[PDB]
């Protein structure tokens, strides 16, 4: 076959260029014929001139255009070209590279470029890779507009996701303004994240507008697509920082490496319909003179050429003529003028690069540990991350939406975790065991569940007032009216053996360690092993009487298999008590946590949280 | 079944099912909506 390749600018005559393509794809039963010429400088005339002249000394069936400029103007042409030759051409770094009008269909050109459509789902993918579900679209009049409200409604739309479009605007350039329209609409939005499209020196007046709107500030971000940050060499700091767009890469493949994949792209096509039709894609080249007879068999090769891949990677192009997923790359605005890199994404898929640790431990009422979906890969719904040193588990329940609130109204962050040691705080000899330890040792700022309180626990850090009635009580099947009528002091003084038993490591059993000896001493025998496996010594027989936190135990009494089981008289408990959460000690947030607890109520909203999360179906019938 | 909501429905039970049809309106009535979306699983 016959080829030809052409460099412009950069000043330099550059071994690479055999180097790019190093003699690649010699195995391939054609080999390619290569002319190389650069040009020092570019003209539409000088470039019109070069490469046909080079066509009466090559006489070259494909062409690979290359420039060191920013200019739009030079791809268009080069599809001009296409159109009269009818011999492919193709680019690979600059203005060829540069987006183009829709191609005529007759004609055939390739870059290395994309659409709009596709960078707006960039766009997209980027905001539901950091999960932003909330934007909004500054555009102006420039062209593409409500077409890429019209990608976006359907991409947006498709997916089951809530995430809100706040305002679409459109403002034309055209007629500027001494009103300042375009600060007048843009000082409205509220939304914290803006895809802005238009005409690159009108995104530098839109920005100014933006700084004096306030727009530009921290927690509003904006999001670009290719077109405002162009060659990407020169940038007006009147851009913020921060500032997120997407463009054509040029290090992941090298100016030879891509030359080395175009002449891969020609020669490859030309090999595919060597294998068709067994038939030599040679042809003469001459502009000048009438285009070739023959030639009008190139046309099946393009559609045939579309999809040219090699080195196991996809060229393929586009009814555009732009290569499919071409590398894409996430470019960000680094501090100061830097345009650093930062994601990359090609065809369907994309690749991108006040604390108070809490701790908690799950339970019945407000906390639960769930697994997440595995093909989800991440935590749904209300469901909160907590970690277990041992793994990612998924905690929710009432505690959680409770510390959701709490810490919404407050307004502070927070990372969640699992308990490892002694589950809820237990004193043992000497030490202390359980969360508690973590927010001694200051693993724990604050500790969060179905605590309990007591003497000790306040003596050592301050807790939060109890949101919830709650305590020690019973759980019985259909006895003791006084209650402490002394039946559970002792089991002996009634001939047949009475059975009754609690959680260990609970505060229940260390108070009645402290209280109650002979019920401690006699109760260890009875003890249980969990909530699910008590309730087993309860609902299977073997066991009488269950006592428990009351709380639970009223939760439970609600919900049951069956309604057999029920609460011991009105349920009303002694050591009436509240779940409480844990703080360092005097110093702390502190009063502004119980303040919060209580606009929780405030409001009513723990009533609704209670028909939810607490009320149990059971007991409506009594 | 006292009602459309039930507590037997709001108290689950592996042991006691409630079946349906997967694609049928109904389960477009889970997904969609979102106030009972907790419910849909079950």
């Amino acid at each position: 076959m016959d080829i030809a390749v052409i460099l412009v600018g950069t000043t330099e005559e550059v071994a690479i260029k055999d180097v790019h393509e190093k003699d690649d794809f010699h195995h391939l039963p054609v080999t390619p014929r290569v002319e190389l010429v650069t040009m020092q400088e570019s003209d539409p005339k000088s470039i019109i001139t070069r490469i046909c002249d080079l066509m009466s000394d090559k006489k070259v069936q494909g062409v690979v255009f290359g420039d060191d400029t920013d200019q739009e103007a030079i791809a268009q042409i080069l599809d001009f070209i296409s159109v009269q030759t009818l011999t492919p051409i193709l680019g690979i770094h600059g203005g060829s590279s540069m987006i183009m009008a829709d191609k005529e269909e007759a004609s055939m050109f390739f870059q290395f470029g994309p659409s709009i459509e596709q960078q707006a789902s960039v766009m997209l993918n980027i905001m539901e890779e950091y999960d932003w579900y909330i934007f909004s679209i500054v555009t102006t009049y420039f062209p593409g507009y409500q077409d890429f409200e019209n990608k976006v409604r359907s991409t947006i739309e498709n997916s089951f996701v809530g995430w809100e479009l706040e305002e679409v605007i459109h403002l034309d350039m055209s007629l500027d303004d001494i009103d300042s329209k375009i600060q007048n609409q843009l000082k409205k939005l509220q939304s914290p994240v803006i895809l802005l499209y238009c005409t690159k020196e009108e995104a530098t007046y839109i920005f100014e507008v933006a700084h004096s709107v306030g727009l530009t500030g921290y927690g509003f971000t904006w999001i670009v697509p290719s077109l405002v940050a162009g060659d990407t060499d020169t940038v007006p700091d009147e851009f913020p920082t921060g500032l997120i767009s997407v463009s054509y890469d040029e290090w992941d493949y090298d100016l030879p490496a891509r030359v080395r994949d175009g002449i891969a792209i020609i020669t490859t096509a030309a090999s595919t319909m060597l294998s068709e039709h067994n038939s030599i894609p040679q042809s003469k080249s001459s502009c000048n003179n009438i285009q070739e007879s023959r030639v009008y068999e190139a046309h099946m090769l393009k559609r045939y050429l579309i999809n040219v891949t090699f080195e196991g990677r996809d060229l393929s192009f586009s009814e555009d003529g732009y290569q499919m997923h071409p590398k894409l790359v996430i470019i960000l605005l680094n501090q100061e003028r830097k345009w650093e890199r930062v994601g990359k994404y090609k065809d369907r898929s994309l690749k991108m690069w006040e604390h108070l640790s809490i701790v908690t431990l799950e339970e019945a009422p407000f906390v639960i540990v769930e697994d997440v979906d595995p093909l989800s890969g991440t935590c749904m719904r209300n469901t909160v991350p907590c970690r277990k040193q041992i793994i990612k588990r998924c905690c929710k329940g009432f505690c959680i939406d409770i510390l959701k609130k709490i810490a919404k109204t407050v307004k502070f962050t927070y990372d969640l975790y699992l308990v490892t040691n002694g589950k809820h705080g237990k004193k043992i000899n000497g030490v202390w065991n359980g969360m508690i330890g973590e927010v001694v040792t200051k693993r724990a700022y604050m500790a969060v569940g179905s605590l309990t309180i007591n003497e000790e626990r306040s003596e050592v850090v301050d807790f939060s007032v109890p949101f919830i009635e709650t305590g020690i009580s019973v759980m019985v099947s259909r006895q003791v009216s006084g209650l402490s009528d002394k039946k559970f002091q002792r089991p002996n003084d009634f001939s047949p053996a009475f059975r009754f038993g609690t959680v260990p490591n609970g505060s229940t059993e260390r108070n009645i360690r402290n209280n109650y000896l002979e019920m401690h001493s006699y109760m260890v025998k009875f003890n249980q092993r969990s909530v699910q496996d008590a309730l087993l010594s309860l609902k299977s027989g073997k066991l009488d009487a269950f006592i428990y936190d009351a709380a639970v135990l009223n939760y439970m009494a609600g919900r049951d298999e069956g309604c057999k089981l029920v609460t011991i008289g009105s349920g009303k408990v002694f050591a009436t008590t509240g779940y409480g959460i844990a703080i360092q000690k005097d110093s702390g947030w502190k009063r502004q946590v119980d303040l919060a607890i209580l606009q929780l109520f405030g409001d009513g909203e723990m009533e609704e949280l209670e028909a939810l999360w607490l009320t149990g179906i059971c007991h409506n019938e009594k | 079944i006292t009602g459309i909501n039930d507590p037997r429905l709001r108290n689950p039970s592996d042991k006691f099912i409630y079946a349906t049809v997967k694609q049928s309106s109904v389960d477009i009535y889970f997904r969609r909506q979102v106030e009972l979306s907790t419910m849909y699983r079950h």
